[PDB]
């Protein structure tokens, strides 16, 4: 359960054997969420609502950087 | 030179264009006074220059700032007071 | 009396400093807290260096092959020659200018073919 | 001599061999949790303990 | 301009210290022989490292060659800004003594033959003529270590450098220079040094 | 030792440490425009050069002349010889330009959040 | 031409007195007839074989001085090698030694420039290799000074490049072979110093090593 | 002279971690309900946890606390307050402190 962009980033990242070390790259691996969309008026209203809801749901999750269940890492790599 | 002509008041001269296009890219740096960091840098440089002038004031014809005078302190302290870049 | 008190203070300070500076070598402290702290510091340093290296690797992979050589030159310089006085940046600039000469030749060929 | 280090080792041995701290007699749990849950530490941490 | 500010403050401090030194000399015993006996003191050594330069009269004749060399070494080793200030001051020397070497072709070729026989220059430079490598090495030595030509013979210095370089290994080697006092250098040094390699002697 | 102190003062004021440009700047700063010998006599500098609130034409002409002269000098020097150690200021400027190019590449191919996290971690490690 | 060169080669290999005399005579007669390449080749062969009359070597010096401008890098190197392994009683006039010295220095400078331009880390790597095992007083040396002129040299002040010289050299073998220990390095340095002293009695390598 | 560790002081710590793992293996050798493969490719936190329980049994088991004698410089009445104070300061900076 991953995508080609994340696979490319992971394969470029080499010589890492520790989950904490990989988590140090969590921000870089977050680029896999391309979420490519056009900037039409409807898509812009969507993007706004979706990103606000994502911020709210992340606040409710309140997970730390150590536990990132939705960011694929060492096991899938 | 003839500063008298410049001093002379004129309707057209007063209502003409004084600042041209070329001056804007050469003088836009004056807007950095808005930043507290830049204001502090300038104040530090001015205070250092004043200290140097005071130390070298022993030579004739050079007088440093006197802390007793109110005008000097007020002008040195309120130079950036109430600075607003939005109002012309 | 006063001298003895001063020396007692000095001895306590020196023991504290020696502990704070070299407690990671021995196991006097249960659980080896200073040793684990030093190991963590080294791990963080190595992870930061390897993170820089991996960022360079991914940028290299994503970079076009035309300017891959320029990226290699810039990366090697930023890693090694920035802190070295004997490395003259003029030579690096000359290499960049040779690459730019090739690029300009290709550009003009495309324009006036 | 009653040396400090040797006495510390001997008292640690006495405390651990008294049998009052036998792991068989304890059901380790988080404690701070609202509900009774077993120890949630990692496998390596359990082996270290 | 930061260098100028540092130099000016150091000059003010030096003048004040010299005034204090003259006052102390005129007040106390006032004997240079007595003063010279304290050159090994901890605080006197610190003061010398702080305000001693070969182009100034402070302790002009009160220090020997060994003491001056030790003071210079300490300053160069554990005092960055003082080293900067004193290196700027050293520009006043204006020595600019440039001396050529190897006037006689016979002697130059004999030295080249000795170096070629006793050392392999292919290790230092790859895919190049031996004579060209020898000339390049001479040019490098002249550029870098010519400072010692005032006291050390060029041929002797070159032989010493070659022997020290080849003592490590008679093969291509890689050398990394680190200043652990700096954060970046320290991190790189600890990351690059491995205990297994040291044990294996690699 | 008074003569030694005087010699030390002269050396510390020597050109190689206290630039004559610094001395000239200090003199201009301390003196007014009517007492400064370099500009009090000269009406052109005091009026035409520094007396105009806007002298764009003269500034542009001076800049063009200076640029042409400096380009000619640099080209001649590069054509003649290049194995000469350059000034620390110019060397640092070139180093900064190269580092800026590399940083631009890194920013282009990296995320702002990742950059910020890496910089924060590096600063914490430095502390 | 080719036959004469082959004859010279064969006679030099044979290393007979009469053959050397005949060679010397023929080459002396045909110096003008032979081109620059043949002259350089025969000079190199005579140098390597360690033979040749003083008059022949003097005339070869004159010819080399005359035809020096039309020499390539290989020709210059061969001439240098021959005049290096020339007979002892060959005190040369004060123009060929100057020409050879200038040519060698120019070749070294050009090679240094080309190598540095190809790889900016060439000089840094060489200096690091030299200073790895060097002494503390050697490392203490100052830094290079900027010789460039202009405002910073006339009206301004240019800060020196000198900085703190407390550095640690980590040496690792590229191939991976075991490196020499401290005692082994000391023995190697001592042996090289002894050989250099034997070659030149006046060398102070002993004092240099004893310093640190 | 500093709180940071040198290169020679990290191989020792790596050997400490390896020795802790090997000590655990040796002690629990005769235990069926033990899988040692988990010790392969440990994380940094796991290595720190093992180093926490690391122990060295070749060290002396007695207390190493002891008393060292540092001879003093008896006060010299022939000098004076300031001269004696400076002598004491230089002694502290040169011999007593190091
Ligand atoms: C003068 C008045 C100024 C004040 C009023 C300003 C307007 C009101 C305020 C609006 C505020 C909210 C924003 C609303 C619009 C949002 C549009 C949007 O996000 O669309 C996504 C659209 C798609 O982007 P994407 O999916 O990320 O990638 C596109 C790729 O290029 C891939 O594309 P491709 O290569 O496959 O080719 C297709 C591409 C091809 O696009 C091109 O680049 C081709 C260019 C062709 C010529 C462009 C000019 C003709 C159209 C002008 C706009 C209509 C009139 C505006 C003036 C109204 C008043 C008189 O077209 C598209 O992808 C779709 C474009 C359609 C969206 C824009 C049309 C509406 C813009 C005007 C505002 C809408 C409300 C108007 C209300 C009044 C009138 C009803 O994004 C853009 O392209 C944005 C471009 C920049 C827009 C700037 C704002 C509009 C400026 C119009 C010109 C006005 C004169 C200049 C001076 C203005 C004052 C400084
Ligand atoms: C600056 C200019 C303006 C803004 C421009 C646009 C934004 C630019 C910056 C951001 C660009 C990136 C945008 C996001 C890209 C996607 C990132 C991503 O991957 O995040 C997704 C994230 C992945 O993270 P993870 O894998 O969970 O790892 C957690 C780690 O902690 C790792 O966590 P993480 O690092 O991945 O954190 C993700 C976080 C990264 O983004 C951020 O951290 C946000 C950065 C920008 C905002 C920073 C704000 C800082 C505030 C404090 C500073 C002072 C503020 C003062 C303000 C004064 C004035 C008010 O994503 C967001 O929250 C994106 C929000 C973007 C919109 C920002 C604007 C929000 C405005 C809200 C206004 C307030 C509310 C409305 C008004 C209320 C009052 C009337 O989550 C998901 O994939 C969600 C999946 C969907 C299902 C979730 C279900 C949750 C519930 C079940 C949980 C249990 C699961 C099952 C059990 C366990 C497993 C078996
Ligand atoms: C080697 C080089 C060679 C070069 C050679 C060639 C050279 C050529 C010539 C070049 C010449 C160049 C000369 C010029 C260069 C220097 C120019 C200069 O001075 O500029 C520096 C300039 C100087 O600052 P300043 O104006 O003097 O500061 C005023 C004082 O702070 C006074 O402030 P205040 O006290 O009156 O009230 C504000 C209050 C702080 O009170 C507040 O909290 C104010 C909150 C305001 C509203 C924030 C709303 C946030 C929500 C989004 C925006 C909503 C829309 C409305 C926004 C309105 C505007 C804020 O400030 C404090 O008291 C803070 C304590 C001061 C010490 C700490 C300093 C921290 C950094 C400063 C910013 C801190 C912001 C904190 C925000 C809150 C965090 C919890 O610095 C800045 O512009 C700020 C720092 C940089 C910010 C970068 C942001 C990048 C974008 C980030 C996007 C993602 C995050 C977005 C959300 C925010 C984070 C959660
Ligand atoms: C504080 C005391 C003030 C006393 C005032 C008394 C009145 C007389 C003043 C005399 C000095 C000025 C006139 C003579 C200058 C002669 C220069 C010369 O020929 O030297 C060759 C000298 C050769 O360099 P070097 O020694 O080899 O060192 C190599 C370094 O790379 C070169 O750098 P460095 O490490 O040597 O240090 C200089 C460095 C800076 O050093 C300093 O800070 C200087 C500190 C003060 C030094 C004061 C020295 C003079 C003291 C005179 C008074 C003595 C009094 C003694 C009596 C007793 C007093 C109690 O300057 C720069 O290179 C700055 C360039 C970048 C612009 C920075 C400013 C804007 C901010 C840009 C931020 C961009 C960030 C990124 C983007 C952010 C976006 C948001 O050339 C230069 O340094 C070129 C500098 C070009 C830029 C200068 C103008 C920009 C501002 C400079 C810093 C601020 C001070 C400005 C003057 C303030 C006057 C009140
Ligand atoms: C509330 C205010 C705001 C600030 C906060 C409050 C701060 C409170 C600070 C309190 C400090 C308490 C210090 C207690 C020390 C007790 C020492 C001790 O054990 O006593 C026995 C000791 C017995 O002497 P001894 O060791 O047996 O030696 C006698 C032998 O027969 C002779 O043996 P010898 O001949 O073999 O060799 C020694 C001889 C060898 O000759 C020397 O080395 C003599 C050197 C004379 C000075 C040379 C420089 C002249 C230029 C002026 C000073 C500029 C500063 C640079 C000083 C460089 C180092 C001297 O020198 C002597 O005779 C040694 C005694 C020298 C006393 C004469 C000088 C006194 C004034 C010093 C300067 C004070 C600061 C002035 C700042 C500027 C004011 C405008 O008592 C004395 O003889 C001296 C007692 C001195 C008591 C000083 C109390 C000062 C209280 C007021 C402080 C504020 C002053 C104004 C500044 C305000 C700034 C805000
Ligand atoms: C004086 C001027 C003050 C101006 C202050 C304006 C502040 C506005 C703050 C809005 C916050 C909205 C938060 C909800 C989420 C929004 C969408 C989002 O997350 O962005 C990323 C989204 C997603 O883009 P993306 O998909 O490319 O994201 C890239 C990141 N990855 C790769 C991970 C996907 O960006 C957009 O869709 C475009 C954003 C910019 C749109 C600009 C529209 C015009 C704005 C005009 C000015 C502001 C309005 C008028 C103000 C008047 C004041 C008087
Ligand atoms: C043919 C040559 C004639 C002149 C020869 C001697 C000139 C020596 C002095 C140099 C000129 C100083 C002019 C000062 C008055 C002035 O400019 O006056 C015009 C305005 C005055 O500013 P204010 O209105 O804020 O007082 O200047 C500016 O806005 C700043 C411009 C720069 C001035 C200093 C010079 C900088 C270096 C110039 C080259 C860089 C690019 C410049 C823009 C194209
Ligand atoms: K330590």
């Amino acid at each position: 359960q991953t995508n080609k962009e994340w696979w490319n980033l992971a394969k470029n990242i080499q010589d890492v054997k520790c989950q904490q070390e990989l988590n140090r790259y969590n921000d870089l691996l977050s680029q896999a969420y391309t979420l490519s969309l056009d900037n039409t008026i409807r898509n812009l209203v969507f993007k706004a609502k979706f990103y606000s809801w994502l911020f709210v749901i992340n606040w409710f999750k309140a997970f730390p950087d150590d536990f990132h269940p939705f960011i694929p890492g060492l096991e899938m790599k | 030179s003839d500063p008298f002509k410049k001093v002379e008041r004129d309707y057209h001269n007063e209502r003409s264009v004084h600042k041209h296009f070329a001056s804007y890219p050469l003088k836009f740096w004056w807007g950095l006074n808005k930043f507290e960091t830049i204001q502090g840098i300038h104040s530090i440089l001015g205070n250092a220059a004043d200290l140097v002038v005071s130390t070298l004031s022993f030579i004739p014809g050079v007088q440093g700032r006197n802390n007793a005078s109110y005008i000097e302190n007020s002008i040195r302290v309120t130079r950036f007071r109430g600075f607003d870049d939005k109002t012309q | 009396a006063i001298r003895n008190f001063v020396f007692k203070i000095s001895n306590q300070i020196q023991n504290l400093a020696a502990k704070r500076s070299l407690a990671y070598l021995n196991q006097i402290d249960s659980q080896s807290v200073p040793s684990r702290a030093t190991i963590n510091m080294k791990d963080q340093v190595t992870q930061m260096q390897r993170e820089i290296d991996n960022m360079a690797n991914v940028i290299r992979a994503q970079i076009p092959d035309e300017d891959r050589a320029e990226f290699e030159i810039l990366k090697k310089y930023y890693v090694t020659g920035q802190h070295d006085s004997l490395v003259d940046p003029q030579d690096v600039l000359l290499q960049l200018d040779r690459i730019q000469v090739l690029k300009n030749l290709k550009m003009i060929e495309l324009n006036e073919e | 001599p009653e040396d400090e280090g040797i006495e510390q080792q001997l008292d640690q041995q006495e405390v651990l061999l008294s049998g009052r701290y036998d792991p068989k007699l304890y059901d380790f749990q988080e404690g701070y949790t609202k509900n009774p849950e077993d120890d949630q530490t990692s496998l390596i941490e359990k082996k270290a303990f | 301009m930061t260098a100028l500010f540092l130099h000016i403050l150091w000059s003010i401090s030096y003048i004040i210290i010299n005034i204090l030194y003259i006052f102390l000399s005129l007040l106390l015993s006032n004997n240079n022989e007595k003063i010279k006996q304290y050159n090994s003191n901890y605080f006197i050594k610190i003061l010398l490292v702080l305000f001693y330069n070969k182009n100034l009269s402070f302790y002009k004749n009160l220090l020997s060659e060994d003491e001056i060399s030790k003071i210079e070494f300490e300053r160069l080793k554990n005092y960055p800004t003082l080293v900067l200030i004193h290196s700027n001051l050293n520009k006043l020397e204006k020595r600019n003594k440039i001396i050529n070497s190897f006037i006689n072709f016979k002697t130059k070729y004999r030295f080249y033959k000795f170096i070629s026989t006793n050392f392999n220059l292919q290790t230092i430079i790859k895919n190049c003529n031996d004579k060209i490598i020898f000339s390049t090495l001479l040019y490098i030595v002249n550029l870098n270590y010519s400072f010692f030509y005032k006291t050390i013979k060029n041929t002797d210095l070159i032989v010493y450098l070659l022997a020290n370089k080849f003592s490590i290994l008679n093969d291509n080697i890689i050398v990394s220079k680190f200043n652990i006092s700096k954060f970046n250098d320290y991190i790189k040094y600890i990351n690059n040094t491995n205990s297994i390699d040291t044990y294996l002697e690699n | 030792m008074f003569l030694g102190i005087f010699k030390d003062v002269i050396k510390l004021l020597n050109k190689k440490v206290v630039p004559v440009y610094f001395w000239f700047f200090l003199y201009c700063f301390l003196s007014t425009m009517d007492t400064n010998i370099f500009v009090s006599s000269c009406s052109f500098l005091k009026v035409e050069v520094f007396g105009k609130d806007e002298n764009t034409t003269l500034v542009l002409l001076f800049y063009v002349f200076y640029s042409l002269f400096n380009f000619y000098l640099s080209r001649i020097k590069n054509k003649n010889n290049y194995l000469v150690r350059k000034h620390l200021y110019t060397t640092e400027l070139l180093i900064e330009l190269i580092l800026f190019k590399y940083k631009l590449i890194i920013l282009k191919f990296s995320s702002i959040k990742y950059i910020l996290n890496f910089n924060v971690r590096k600063f914490i490690l430095f502390n | 031409m080719s036959a004469l060169l082959k004859e010279i080669l064969a006679l030099t290999v044979k290393s007979e007195a009469a053959l050397w005399k005949g060679a010397e005579q023929k080459v002396l007669s045909g110096l003008n007839n032979l081109a620059k390449t043949e002259l350089v080749q025969i000079t190199h062969h005579f140098g390597v074989n360690k033979q040749g009359s003083e008059a022949l070597w003097s005339q070869l010096d004159k010819a080399a001085v005359g035809a020096f401008p039309e020499l390539s890098v290989d020709e210059t190197l061969q001439l240098i090698d021959g005049f290096g392994e020339c007979p002892d009683s060959y005190t040369l006039s004060h123009d060929l030694n100057q020409r050879l010295l200038v040519s060698w220095e120019q070749l070294g400078k050009l090679n240094f420039q080309k190598l540095k331009e190809t790889n900016p880390y060439f000089a840094s790597d060489i200096v690091n290799q030299l200073d790895a095992a060097a002494a503390e007083f050697i490392k203490v040396r100052p830094a290079a000074e900027s010789e460039a002129g202009g405002f910073l040299n006339s009206l301004g002040v240019s800060s020196s490049f000198n900085t703190t010289k407390n550095d640690i050299y980590v040496v690792q073998s590229a191939s991976g072979k075991k490196l020499n220990n401290k005692e082994q390095r000391e023995a190697y340095v001592l042996e090289k110093a002894q050989k250099y002293l034997k070659e030149d009695p006046q060398s102070k390598i002993l004092d240099i090593i004893a310093q640190k | 002279n500093s709180g940071n560790a040198l290169h020679s002081e990290y191989g020792y710590l790596e050997l400490l971690s390896n020795e802790s793992v090997q000590l655990y293996k040796d002690y629990y050798e005769s235990d069926a309900e033990e899988d040692f493969k988990v010790f392969e490719n440990l994380s940094s936190k796991e290595k720190l946890v093992m180093i926490a329980n690391f122990e060295n049994n070749l060290l002396p088991k007695y207390d190493r606390s002891e008393v060292h004698l540092i001879p003093k410089r008896q006060w010299e009445p022939a000098f004076g307050v300031w001269e004696n104070f400076l002598y004491d300061i230089t002694e502290y900076a040169s011999f007593i402190a190091p």
